[PDB]
């Protein structure tokens, strides 16, 4: 499940870690559209190494 | 040997052509 | 050059721009030459020869090589 | 000289000592063993 | 001129809107995101395609884009 | 004759269509319908 | 002979080489004297010609008409010295080098910084890594039967 | 629109001169045209057809009416060996005297001779006189003008066929295969019996005669009464002359193989048999579809049904009939493909079996014909690779094609572009070291040690067909072979004899030198594959770009962002090709020459030794051979090839002033161009005229395009001069 510290995969088809998996650091409850937010250990094309995404975009990996 | 005669039956024949190039070519447009 | 390789290639050297035709001589360079080869003596009158053969003089040789001779310039 | 050791360690001192290693080798193979355009 | 879109993905970071070189990028209010803010692209008849708010955007990918097309002599950025 | 033929299309075509036609064009694509 | 080569023992153009070849050699010489040491350099350096063409002729080497040896690579045994004998050595070096490398990639992938690991070699690993790649055709075999070398679609892809 | 670019209103409203530049090189895709229905394309097009055929036509017919005119044709065809072909007369008011009589040289006016071949094949398929020559040219400026009045015809109200009939694939295939392809072919056999066979053995038969002069003695009995047999007896004696009865025969239909004696080139009888055989087949292979009859294959039936059980391949072919039937470029794509297959076998075919009278002997004319069909054939592949992109970003339907044959190429691209790189980089490098080898040790002097491979496999094959140098005792070169046995009675008499002559390009002796090139020869093919292939694969999007299909085929980049995103698109991937095309069609076409050239000489001996080593091709070729060529015109005079010199170094200029595009890019030119704006407006005098479009410097893409342009015409200009001089110069 989607949760802080939990270890998941993206789906997204545009991100440059998908089929990767990173680590959910915090879960926004206030009905933003994409509340997770999880971080990664390899830096993108420009350069960073996080991005939001739904709960529907990520499938927990353990 | 081509005759003089030939040779401008041949002019004629291209004027023909290029006519109808022009209207091919306005017809396209 | 452009003027010069159409017109040898046309069969047309006299049109070419050489020293056997339309002809466009280096006269200030030439000049300036002159003056350097005879300012030994003149302007120049304690030297004793042309601070270099270049500009006019005698052929040197070393060792049955040429070392230096006037340099001439054309079109 | 850890700290000397850590530079000697880095990895553009360390491919020219290795391929200066093996060029001499291969030059020394060569210069024993000559010519070879087979195993015989 | 060109087109510029925005979209859901922006987290109104406001760094598209301090980049652009012509005033073309505006923050709006929002509610999708935390910020409580979005970007819009009011004046897109100015924009010279520069396309430095794309390389400011912080989202995985773009959600500023740019698309190039008709020009004029605003977009060509011709003084004379 | 024929033979003259040469040396009386050839200055028309490489010379006068050339020049008419780009003229031509100029006028085209500086009028604004 | 396999494409109307002949032997180069048999060859008379190999031999011409040969001797033109040293016949130059001395010519120049001639003009040092004795135990000068030019004189004694290019009369060593005879000496290798006349054993390196001796050597290809005692070879199974086949010659062609120009009188310079040809290799045969189709797959017969009799020139495998030409390219096959040679060839397991080259993939032997290689799969080495390639299989000690991986092995350290992998090896130091889960140290605390593995990108400075990258930059500055831990040479005692790396040495230890590097001994234990003469048997990298068993070791990779095994891998493979294992699933443990070749991945599964849980990489990164193109968007389409 | 209301402005030039009639078909875009953005670029119509533009005010710059890229509206004049960018409406000039959009005019063709008719496909993005503003307001463009699918019904009015295809009618489009369809008349756009009508008019190239009428180019080609009227094309045909200055080259018959010219040599008609000013050449030299009956005299070639009374002395073929000693008379040099006239292509053109020359009126150049900027000649010298001396030019004047250097072209006019061998004949009484200045003239250009023709390396295009024309003379020899005219003279195989019958012309004999001028006056035949000059009817031809009028027939085809008729034929011209009526394909004229077809494409304003169709495009007129009542007459612009509908969509439908341009989809109708059963229809037309059925057509074209066996009326187009197999109906002419027997119509040519028809001519070959008629006029051309007779022509050759010293009878004439034109349209005022072929009525009354049958082709053969017996005449059609034999044919309706089965005994087809008598049509093959008597063929012409190895004694026979050409163009005269001496030693002449009878037969028409034959499978003699091999080549005429005395012309060195293919039998005529067997040319007639070939496109006999050649015409039943198209025409029983133009009775497959269903075409309002009952009878016939579904196009689409069969291309579901094929899925192999297994299912390795997916879901099959199905959904590929929708693709490409409502896909223009993908249907280009695969004819442009085909047809460059076609065009460097004509090359490779025809020159070994020659298929003209005479032409083997004019070595000029043969390396023109492979160097100009080669290089085509070139831009005809890489065309395809091109439209088949410009397809995946704009006709590719992903819903479709699910798990189509075609999906799931897209789904291991990277596989394929990953291997066909180590491909690349395994051929690149050995080719590359083992050349260097050979050129170091050859230059310390010692070429003993030379890494020679010999072309075994290559060798077999030739032997496998009847050569007997390489001594490898296989199929047609043994005996014994089951293959010798059934054709020794057939065909294999005449050919064996071609094969096994070392006069001939029939299956030329290979050796060491000839493995390295081959080699250098694939690593061009596959590189240029591997940029084209990426293109199309990476042009609907890639890991930097996403959403590279949003963007188009063509776009100038992304932003200095993201790294750098500088020549990302697909069309820039044709652009990166173009070069490599070039490239490998060089090293063939030199490969040619060379090889060609040495034999021609008489020493085939320096290729062999000189070619296994780069220094060799530098000075045993292109030195050696410019030598003709750069003296053209000298300090002292000049000759017949200084056309050809003065356009060699006019090549070179074209070549390099490419260059400044490709390397120089847009802001530099941008800035400098507003310098000079300035100044108009300050200069007095000059004030008084004034622009109507701004002036701005040329975009990124189109000084790509440009930049490509100067390099390749530069490229293929100075290559012509030195074929065709060099070959001339020295063996003509
Ligand atoms: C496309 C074919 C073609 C080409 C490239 C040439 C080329 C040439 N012709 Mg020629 N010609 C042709 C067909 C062609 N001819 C035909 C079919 C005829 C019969 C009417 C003639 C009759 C002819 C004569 C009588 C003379 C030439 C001459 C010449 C030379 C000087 C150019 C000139 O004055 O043209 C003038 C040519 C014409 C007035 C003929 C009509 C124009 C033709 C039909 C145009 C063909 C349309 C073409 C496909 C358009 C291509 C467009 C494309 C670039 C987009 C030049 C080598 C002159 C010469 O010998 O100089 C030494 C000369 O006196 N031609
Ligand atoms: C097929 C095209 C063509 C033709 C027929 C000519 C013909 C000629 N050129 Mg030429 N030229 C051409 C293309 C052509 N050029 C191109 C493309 C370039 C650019 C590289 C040049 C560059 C060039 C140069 C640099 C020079 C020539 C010169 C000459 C003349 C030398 C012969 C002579 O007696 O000179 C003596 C001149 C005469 C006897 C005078 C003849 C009468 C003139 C030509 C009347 C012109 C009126 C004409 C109708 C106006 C055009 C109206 C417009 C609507 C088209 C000759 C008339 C030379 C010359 O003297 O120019 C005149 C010269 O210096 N040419
Ligand atoms: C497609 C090209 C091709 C390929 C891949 C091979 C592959 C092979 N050949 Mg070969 N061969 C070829 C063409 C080819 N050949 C041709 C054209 C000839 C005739 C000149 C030969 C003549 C040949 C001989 C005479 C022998 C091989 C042998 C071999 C095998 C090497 C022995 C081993 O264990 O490995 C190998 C399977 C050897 C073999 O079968 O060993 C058991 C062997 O003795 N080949
Ligand atoms: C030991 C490391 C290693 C290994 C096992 C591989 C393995 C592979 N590479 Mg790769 N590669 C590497 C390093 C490595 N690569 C490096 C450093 C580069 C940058 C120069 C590349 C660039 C590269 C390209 C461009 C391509 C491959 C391809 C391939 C595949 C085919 C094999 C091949 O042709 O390789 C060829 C390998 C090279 C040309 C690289 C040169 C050799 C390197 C430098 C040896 C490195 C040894 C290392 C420094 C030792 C340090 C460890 C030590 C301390 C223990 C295969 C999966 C090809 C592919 O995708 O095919 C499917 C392909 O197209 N590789
Ligand atoms: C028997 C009737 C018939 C005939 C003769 C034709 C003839 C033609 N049609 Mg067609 N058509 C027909 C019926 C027919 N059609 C019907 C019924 C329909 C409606 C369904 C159409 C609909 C149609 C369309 C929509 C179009 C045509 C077009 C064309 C022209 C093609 C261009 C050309 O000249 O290439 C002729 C070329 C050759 C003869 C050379 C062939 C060379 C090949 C390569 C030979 C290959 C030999 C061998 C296989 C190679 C072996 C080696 C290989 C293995 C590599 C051609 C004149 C096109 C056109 O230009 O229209 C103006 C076009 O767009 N047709
Ligand atoms: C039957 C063949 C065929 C057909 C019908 C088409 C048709 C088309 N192609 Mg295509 N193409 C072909 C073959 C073909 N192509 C081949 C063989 C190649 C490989 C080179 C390409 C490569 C190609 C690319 C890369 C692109 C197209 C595009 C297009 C489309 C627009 C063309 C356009 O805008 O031109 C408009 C008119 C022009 C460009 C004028 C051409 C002027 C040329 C470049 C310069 C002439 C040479 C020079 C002046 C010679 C002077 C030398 C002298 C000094 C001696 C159109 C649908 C474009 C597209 O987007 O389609 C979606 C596109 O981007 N094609
Ligand atoms: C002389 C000019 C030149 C050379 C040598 C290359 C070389 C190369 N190009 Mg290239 N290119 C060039 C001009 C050139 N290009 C130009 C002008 C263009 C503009 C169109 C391009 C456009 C282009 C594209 C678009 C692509 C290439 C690709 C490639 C590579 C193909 C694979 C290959 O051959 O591997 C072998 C490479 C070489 C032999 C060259 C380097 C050799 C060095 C010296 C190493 C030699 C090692 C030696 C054998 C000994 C090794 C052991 C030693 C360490 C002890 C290769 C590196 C392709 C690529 O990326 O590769 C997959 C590719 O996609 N090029
Ligand atoms: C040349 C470029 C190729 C690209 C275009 C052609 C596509 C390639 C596909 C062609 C055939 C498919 C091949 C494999 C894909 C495959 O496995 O499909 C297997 C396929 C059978 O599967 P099907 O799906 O068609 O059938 C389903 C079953 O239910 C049968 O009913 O066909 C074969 O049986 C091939 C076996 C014979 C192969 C001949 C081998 C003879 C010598 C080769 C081995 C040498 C070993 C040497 C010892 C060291
Ligand atoms: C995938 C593919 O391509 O499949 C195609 C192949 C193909 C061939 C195109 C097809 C077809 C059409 C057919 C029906 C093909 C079959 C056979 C074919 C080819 C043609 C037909 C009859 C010939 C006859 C009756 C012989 C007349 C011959 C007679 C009457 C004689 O023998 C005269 C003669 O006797 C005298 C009087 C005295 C003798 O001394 C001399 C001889 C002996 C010569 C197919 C099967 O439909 C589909
Ligand atoms: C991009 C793309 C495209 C294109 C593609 C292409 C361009 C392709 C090409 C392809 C190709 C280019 C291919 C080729 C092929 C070849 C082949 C397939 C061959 C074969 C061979 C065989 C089969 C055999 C033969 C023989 C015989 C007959 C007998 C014996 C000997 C031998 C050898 C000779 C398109 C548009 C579609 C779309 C999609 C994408
Ligand atoms: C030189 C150069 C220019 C400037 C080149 C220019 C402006 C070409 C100008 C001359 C050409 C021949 C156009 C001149 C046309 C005549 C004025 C006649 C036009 C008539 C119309 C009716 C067509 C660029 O714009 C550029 C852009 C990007 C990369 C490199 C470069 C580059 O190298
Ligand atoms: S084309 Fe221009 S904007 Fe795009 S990546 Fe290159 S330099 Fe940057």
């Amino acid at each position: 499940m989607i949760d802080r510290n939990s270890k998941v995969r993206i789906l997204r088809k545009e991100s440059y870690w998908f089929n990767q998996i990173g680590t959910v650091a915090t879960v926004d409850q206030s009905g933003i559209r994409y509340p997770a937010v999880v971080r990664f250990e390899s830096v993108n094309y420009a350069g960073t190494n996080t991005n939001n995404f739904a709960l529907d975009e990520l499938v927990e990996v353990k | 040997m081509i005759t003089d005669f030939q040779v401008y039956i041949a002019l004629m024949a291209a004027l023909l052509a290029s006519v109808l190039a022009i209207r091919l070519g306005a017809t396209l447009y | 050059y452009i003027h010069n390789d159409t017109m040898r290639a046309l069969g047309r050297p006299q049109d070419m721009f050489s020293d056997k035709a339309i002809q466009l001589q280096p006269i200030f360079a030439q000049w300036i030459q002159n003056i350097h080869l005879l300012a030994p003596g003149t302007t120049a009158p304690n030297a004793l020869a042309t601070t270099s053969y270049a500009f006019g003089g005698d052929v040197i040789e070393v060792g049955g090589k040429i070392a230096m001779m006037p340099i001439k310039l054309g079109t | 000289m850890n700290d000397f050791q850590k530079y000697l360690s880095t990895a553009p001192v360390l491919l020219t000592l290795w391929m200066t290693f093996t060029a001499g080798f291969i030059i020394e193979v060569n210069r024993f063993f000559p010519d070879m355009l087979g195993l015989y | 001129s060109h087109t510029v879109k925005i979209y859901d993905t922006c987290i109104g970071c406001t760094q598209c809107v301090r980049a652009c070189p012509t005033d073309v990028l505006e923050m709006v209010p929002w509610d999708g995101c935390k910020s409580g803010q979005i970007a819009s692209s009011p004046r897109v008849e100015d924009c010279v395609g520069c396309k430095r708010c794309e390389t400011a955007c912080p989202t995985d990918f773009l959600s500023v884009r740019v698309y190039l097309g008709a020009e004029t002599t605003r977009s060509l950025g011709l003084a004379y | 004759a024929a033979s003259f033929l040469p040396s009386i299309l050839v200055p028309l075509v490489g010379l006068i269509f050339p020049a008419f036609s780009m003229a031509l064009f100029f006028l085209y694509v500086q009028t604004d319908d | 002979e396999i494409g109307g080569l002949t032997k180069c023992s048999e060859s008379a153009a190999f031999t011409k080489r040969l001797n033109a070849s040293v016949k130059k050699l001395e010519q120049r010489a001639s003009q040092y004297e004795a135990d000068s040491p030019p004189a004694l350099a290019l009369k060593q350096q005879v000496e290798r010609t006349q054993a390196r063409f001796d050597k290809y002729s005692r070879s199974e080497l086949l010659c062609g008409a120009d009188g310079l040896p040809h290799l045969v690579a189709d797959g017969r045994w009799s020139h495998a010295a030409e390219f096959i004998l040679p060839g397991f050595g080259f993939i032997y070096i290689s799969g080495w080098i390639g299989w000690v490398g991986r092995k350290y990639l992998r090896a130091v992938s889960t140290s605390a910084n593995p990108s400075e690991s990258e930059i500055i070699i831990n040479v005692p690993l790396a040495l230890k890594i590097m001994t234990t790649g003469y048997i990298w055709p068993i070791s990779a075999w095994q891998e493979l039967i294992s699933n443990d070398l070749v991945a599964v679609s849980e990489e990164i892809t193109v968007s389409p | 629109a209301t402005k030039f670019p009639k078909f875009s209103q953005a670029l119509a409203q533009d005010p710059a001169t890229r509206r004049i530049w960018y409406g000039i090189a959009t005019a063709h895709d008719l496909e993005a045209h503003d307001g463009m229905t699918e019904e009015n394309l295809y009618q489009k097009i369809f008349a756009s057809h009508f008019g190239h055929l009428a180019i080609i036509f009227l094309w045909t017919s200055g080259n018959l009416f010219h040599v008609a005119w000013q050449g030299n044709f009956e005299k070639w065809v009374s002395n073929p060996l000693k008379t040099r072909p006239i292509a053109h007369s020359i009126w150049d008011p900027h000649f010298g005297e001396s030019a004047l009589k250097a072209f006019s040289k061998g004949n009484t006016y200045p003239v250009n001779i023709t390396f295009s071949g024309l003379y020899q094949w005219w003279y195989t398929i019958g012309f004999r006189t001028n006056q035949e020559l000059y009817k031809g040219s009028i027939g085809l400026l008729l034929l011209a003008s009526v394909l004229l009045i077809a494409g304003w015809l169709h495009l007129q109200p009542k007459f612009r066929p509908s969509l439908s009939w341009f989809k109708n694939n059963e229809s037309r295939l059925n057509h074209h295969l066996s009326g187009l392809l197999g109906f002419s072919s027997l119509a040519w056999t028809g001519h070959l019996v008629h006029v051309a066979i007779p022509a050759s053995r010293g009878v004439h038969v034109g349209w005022d005669n072929f009525l009354t002069t049958p082709p053969h003695p017996a005449g059609l009995t034999p044919f309706f009464t089965g005994n087809w047999t008598v049509y093959a007896e008597n063929p012409d004696s190895a004694t026979h002359v050409f163009n005269t009865s001496e030693g002449s025969g009878t037969a028409i239909l034959t499978f003699l193989g091999g080549f005429h004696p005395q012309t060195q080139s293919l039998w005529l009888s067997d040319m007639a048999h070939h496109h006999l055989a050649i015409a039943v087949v198209f025409i029983v292979a133009g009775h497959m579809y269903r075409t309002n009859f009952g009878i016939g294959h579904n196009m689409k039936e069969i291309l579901d049904a094929h899925r192999p059980p297994g299912g390795r391949l997916g879901a099959g072919h199905v959904g590929l009939f929708e693709t490409i039937t409502n896909s223009l470029h993908m249907q280009l794509g695969l004819a442009l493909a085909c047809l460059g297959v076609a065009t460097s076998l004509t090359a490779q075919h025809m020159y070994a079996l020659t298929p003209y009278a005479y032409l083997s002997k004019d070595f000029t004319t043969e390396a023109a014909l492979y160097t100009h069909h080669q290089y085509i054939a070139g831009f005809l592949m890489v065309g395809a690779f091109a439209h088949g992109a410009i397809f995946f970003v704009r006709d590719y339907d992903p819903e479709l094609n699910k798990n189509n044959v075609l999906a799931r190429m897209l789904e291991h691209k990277e596989a394929i572009i990953s291997h066909l790189s180590w491909a690349s980089l395994f051929l690149g490098f050995h080719t590359l070291g083992l050349y260097i080898h050979n050129d170091t040790v050859v230059a310390f002097g010692q070429p003993e040690k030379q890494i020679l491979f010999e072309p075994l496999f290559a060798e077999y094959i030739q032997a496998a067909s009847g050569k007997a140098v390489y001594q490898f005792n296989v199929l047609l070169a043994s005996s014994t072979s089951p293959a010798t046995a059934a054709g020794n009675q057939v065909w294999l008499p005449g050919w064996l004899e071609a094969i096994n002559n070392p006069k001939t390009d029939l299956f030329l002796k290979i050796g060491p030198g000839d493995f390295l090139v081959h080699h250098a020869i694939a690593l061009g093919l596959h590189v240029t594959a591997l940029i084209l292939v990426k293109g199309a694969l990476d042009a609907r999007g890639s890991k930097l770009m996403p959403d590279k299909k949003d963007f188009g085929y063509s776009f100038p980049c992304d932003g200095p962002g993201r790294g750098g995103t500088c020549d990302i698109s697909a069309w820039d991937a044709f652009y990166l090709a173009m070069f490599w095309m070039l490239n490998t069609i060089g090293w063939v076409t030199f490969y040619w020459h060379w090889k060609h050239m040495t034999i021609w000489g008489g020493n085939p001996g320096q290729f062999d030794e000189s070619s296994n080593y780069i220094m060799g091709w530098l000075r045993d070729y292109l030195w050696l051979n410019s030598s003709p060529l750069i003296n053209g015109y000298n300090p002292f005079g000049m000759n017949n090839l200084s056309v050809w010199s003065w356009m060699f170094l006019f090549g070179h200029l074209i070549w390099a002033t490419g260059f400044m595009f490709l390397i120089s890019w847009r802001g530099y030119w941008q800035e400098l161009i507003e310098t000079l704006v300035w100044a108009h407006e300050r200069t007095p005098l000059a004030n008084l005229i004034r622009w109507r479009d701004k002036p701005v410097a040329l975009s990124i893409v189109q000084a790509r395009l440009v930049g490509l342009v100067h390099f390749s015409v530069g490229y293929i200009l100075t290559y012509a001069a030195f074929v065709i001089a060099s070959t001339s110069g020295k063996f003509a």
